[PDB]
RNA sequence: CGGGAGGCAGCAGUUAGGAAUCUUCCGCAAUGGGCGCAAGCCUGACGGAGCGACGCCGCUUGGAGGAAGAAGCCCUUCGGGGUGUAAACUCCUGAACCCGGGACGAAACCCCCGACGAGGGGACUGACGGUACCGGGGUAAUAGCGCCGGCCAACUCCGUGCCAGCA
């Protein structure tokens, strides 16, 4: 008795699967508990679609961090802080960092999927990372004025 | 001049004033003449107001302004009223 | 080259000193203040957020079984004794995270009836914040410091030899 899973168990789980049972324990059980529905093509088929549909569906938000990563990770940003030596007067958080770049190119930003702790508060040269799954770290330079 | 208005206490995010008299070149919440009343603007009790009415017409009686957000309070415990 | 400019013991910040003491943050929505008949304008006061076990309070790193008692290490009268139900292992609960929904604080000023009054009715407005909190799903998931001669609660082995050290 061919059967696909919903909520995964013990000696068979993960949804999707297609598994053999005895009538009996799919009648009784899974098909009314709903932990499990019937091997038809009818669902068999919609169940390929649904994985198709997803799976592919998913590498557009994996090929669209690569879309923009071939354009920042070499670029530079350059930030006028008003600072004076080494030290600075005032920091530098991302709600700088994301604005910045945005109105120095025309590219958003999350200040969130970032890489970054304390708002440096410290004049010099830094490259830190972006998010989410593969990565790209965007290049900075802070400077005077 | 001599005033009505609403002194912080409580805590925060705990709202918790006194209606009270006072010079209005005081701070906020420093020295007042007297306490006529209170008032929970989170109305978590069946008392979220009261006011010594007989009293509030005393200091209006011998000049003395409410603030805007004051006066609503002694108009919602009937101290204007007139029959 | 005749003369000019400045006074953070206001908020935040730099420097110096020192054992040592924070953000160049958000908002006028709430309260309070100034001017204005009013609409409203200003308010680093205030209302909030950020940083520090600095303190007080609450909460977690698991619950129930489980050997006449694994190994490892320590003692030993070489029979054993100790860590110790502790662990392994078995079920059961589910901090974190995940998806959804999401405030109270805000009813006045102002507009209509009455009279711009007493009294009645009607509308705008939330920085914190998609944050608390509610509902569904959901992984066994940080421990360290001080002391064990008497005062003073907790003893045995080795090392050391008025040295090294403790107080």
């Amino acid at each position: 008795m061919k059967v696909i899973l919903l909520e995964p168990l013990e000696n068979l789980g993960d949804v999707g699967q297609v598994v053999d049972v005895k009538p009996g324990y799919a009648r009784n059980y899974l098909l009314p508990r709903g932990l499990a529905v019937l091997a038809t093509e009818s669902n068999l088929k919609a169940l390929e679609a649904r994985i198709r549909a997803q799976a592919k569906r998913l590498a557009e938000r994996k090929a669209e961090a690569e879309r923009l990563k071939e354009i920042l990770e070499n670029l530079t940003l350059t930030i006028p802080v008003r600072a004076g030596e080494t030290k600075i007067y005032g920091s530098v958080t991302a709600k700088d960092i994301a604005e910045a770049l945005s109105r120095q190119h025309g590219v958003t930003i999350d200040p969130k999927r970032l890489a970054l702790e304390k708002p440096i508060k410290e004049l010099g040269e830094y490259v830190l990372t972006y998010k989410p799954h593969p990565e790209v770290p965007i290049q900075l330079k802070v400077s005077v004025v | 001049m001599v005033k009505i208005r609403l002194a912080r206490f409580g805590s925060k995010h705990n709202p918790h004033y006194r209606i009270v008299v006072t010079d209005a070149r005081r701070k906020r919440d420093g020295k007042y003449i007297e306490k006529i009343g209170y008032y929970d603007p989170r109305k978590t009790t069946p008392d979220w107001l009261k006011v010594d009415v007989e009293r509030a017409r005393y200091w209006l009686s011998v000049g003395a302004q409410p603030t805007d957000t004051a006066r609503r309070l002694l108009r919602q415990a009937g101290v204007f009223r007139q029959e």
